[PDB]
């Protein structure tokens, strides 16, 4: 998926 | 207005932006546009079969031996002799081959027997080699076949793209257009930057912050100044966009809504983003004559103009000028000093950094070097969460590259 | 000519290039320019004590109570009345604070308690805090202050630096400049992308790629046509681009080098590479009339002009434009595909894509979309050795960035 | 250091 929201540190 | 989510606004902005039409433009022009038409060779390359290296040209049936040379083939030229058993001609890398000749020698499988006294022309060849049918030629239409389709429509040109173009004779090609970019400022406490200060007043800086990134990805721009703070002249500055430009931002400044609303009928989509910073961002479309066009009213800080401009309109313009995925890049990279996090989603220039043999880059948040460099990325911080409060030095993160 | 080794091609062309001179420009045309001279401030900002907040300007030692709003201060004037005690003045968000006030409560931490009869006017508010001096206020010189250095020498600016020679009203500053850079091709089989085709002749594809290259990195550039293979007309080409331009590029053709040492004087440095491709790559310079003109004579093959040009030109141009580490920059990134590998270092152009959640991009070696798609990369492959022959899928390389 | 040739797979 994109997301313009950033993502947690994996 | 409701707090509207990031993703929503994202989405909104690129659902609601349209492509724009099309003209024709000479391919010399054709630097990051994209093709609207797909583009067709009218020749083969090479035309004729053409030698891969220095040598001879030669009868693969006549085997190895000692040849008379009969003449030479040079780039540029048509051969009028043909090769028979027993003889070669000299080629260099590019000659078209003669007829009669099957295959190609290089030089360097071959030993000289005679030259002409003076030393100017070889005469006589040993091909110390058994040469097969096709060696060393590259066949009419081994690059490029005539009627074959060497770029789709959809294709985004770069410099290779055009010296495509080019080499097929399409000077003249399809090509959607650029969005024209308005540019305003609105605010009664400011001044032109040329200007020197007055009591209560301060330079604008966001103008020509905001036509330089538009201006940087290639799109023509114009300049309505800065405008003040009421209907009347909120009204005109708008209209004057409207009519010259297919994209209008203004920064600063609640009048701005109840203008696009009451007098100009647009269609307000959205006026708050649950962001840091960002939070006033308004975006908005006007169907007017058969077209639409697309209106941002950006934050008046300096840094949330830039950020929000980069987050919501650049994305716009690619997708206005035909980019198929308008989407920016994000990259990952580490973190390079620890940072609480808020409870929106937080957006912050930094500097991407490679050091040496380290796979990940450092994204450095705006020593001496570093203020000798532009910010060429926003690093995409996560809102807070039950677990995560907090981020540290050398955690990875996604960052949207807006710069290299 | 000897093989010179790619480390010391490279750091040939870095250091016998020239830095060009100065010259003044309007701060709307700095994008990417470097400045020759710090820039310094000739205000504070803000120049006034100002507003953080919508709320009013109070005197901290009246402690929290029942005040009368004696004026509103709005941004872009001075206010012209003293708060007493008892009193606050309205403010909004960058209003300057009018003398006798010391802090600023925002409009949260208020209540009203009277409006004029027509409802236009705040008469009285109720302060429902014991606010801090200087609280929610930004002091003069917060952001800048009068003589500071804003911007280093060296600084290549982008969108966020021209909007700092914005915001300090500097509108005019010294830059190194750009350098011209003529481009031209040789070779007796090249037509014109308008021509038609003749017997035994193709058209000239180079002369368009080079010169869309150096156009995206945005200096200023003259096309010299294609040129005869002959030491004639070679002289007459180099003669013009001399004369005209800081740097000159040849693609094709061994006259071009007995023209440069015989004719014209020049100091040829290299005239072979151990390189895969671009063997042939020549660089010379000429000190002439008390400067020093750049030459590079690239390979004729397309793939190899384009390769040599991102490895040896650009860095060169970005030497001559001011920029104090022109070295481009280097990303790891995994191959795509197996790679056997050859006795020279190999550069190959690709796509770097970044996948979901995948930390390092993939170098992807020029299905559907990939068409679509520019080079952005040019993938660096070391040299065979012992125990290195070939490379896998997976395996993480050097890549280039030559375009994202 | 800084090097034009490609490094071995690490």
């Amino acid at each position: 998926d994109f997301s313009i929201v950033g993502s947690l540190p994996r | 207005f409701p707090l509207t989510s990031m993703d929503k606004a994202f989405i909104t902005v690129l659902e609601m932006t349209p492509v724009l039409g099309t003209e024709i433009i000479n391919y010399r022009d054709g630097m990051g546009r994209v093709l609207a038409q797909d583009v067709y060779a009218k020749d083969n390359l090479p035309p004729f079969p053409a030698s891969v290296k220095d040598g001879y040209a030669v009868r693969a049936a006549d085997g190895p031996g000692d040849r008379f040379i009969i003449g030479e083939s040079q780039a540029g030229e048509q051969p009028t002799q043909t090769v028979m058993p027993g003889q070669v001609m000299r080629v260099t890398t590019g000659a078209p081959i003669p007829c009669g000749a099957d295959a190609v020698v290089q030089v360097e499988d071959t030993e000289l027997i005679r030259e002409s006294d003076d030393g100017t022309e070889e005469l006589e060849v040993r091909i110390l080699v058994q040469a097969r049918p096709g060696q060393d030629i590259r066949p009419i239409g081994h690059d490029i076949k005539r009627g074959e389709c060497v770029l789709a429509k959809g294709t985004h040109m770069g410099p290779s793209e055009i010296g495509l173009l080019a080499t097929v004779g399409v000077t003249e090609v399809e090509v959607n257009k650029f969005p024209v970019v308005a540019v305003m400022s609105t605010g009664n406490e400011l001044l032109n930057p040329e200007d020197d200060l007055l009591p209560g007043k301060i330079r604008d800086s966001n103008r020509s912050t905001l036509l330089a990134t538009i201006q940087e990805h290639g799109y023509p721009t114009i300049n309505l100044g800065i405008v003040g703070d009421n209907p009347d002249d909120l009204l005109n500055a708008l209209n004057e966009g409207i009519s010259r430009a297919d994209v209008i931002i203004t920064s600063g400044g609640d009048y701005l809504k109840q203008v696009l609303d009451i007098d100009l009928h647009a269609q307000i989509h959205f006026g708050r983003v649950f962001m840091k910073p960002g939070l006033p961002t308004t975006f908005a479309t006007l169907d007017i004559d058969g077209v639409r066009k697309i209106i941002f009213a950006l934050p008046g800080n300096p840094v949330s103009a830039v950020v929000t401009c980069n987050l919501f309109v650049v994305p716009a313009l690619r997708k206005m000028q035909g980019i198929l995925d308008p989407r920016p890049t994000i990259i990952k990279a580490r973190l390079s000093c620890d940072v609480k996090l808020d409870p929106r989603p937080e957006y912050h220039r930094c500097i991407l950094t490679w050091h040496h043999q380290e796979p990940l880059p450092w994204a450095q948040s705006t020593s001496r070097l570093m203020s000798m460099r532009s910010a060429n990325g926003l690093l995409m911080l996560p809102p807070k969460t039950e677990q995560y409060v907090e981020l540290h030095k050398g955690e990875v993160v996604d960052v949207m590259v807006i710069g290299l």
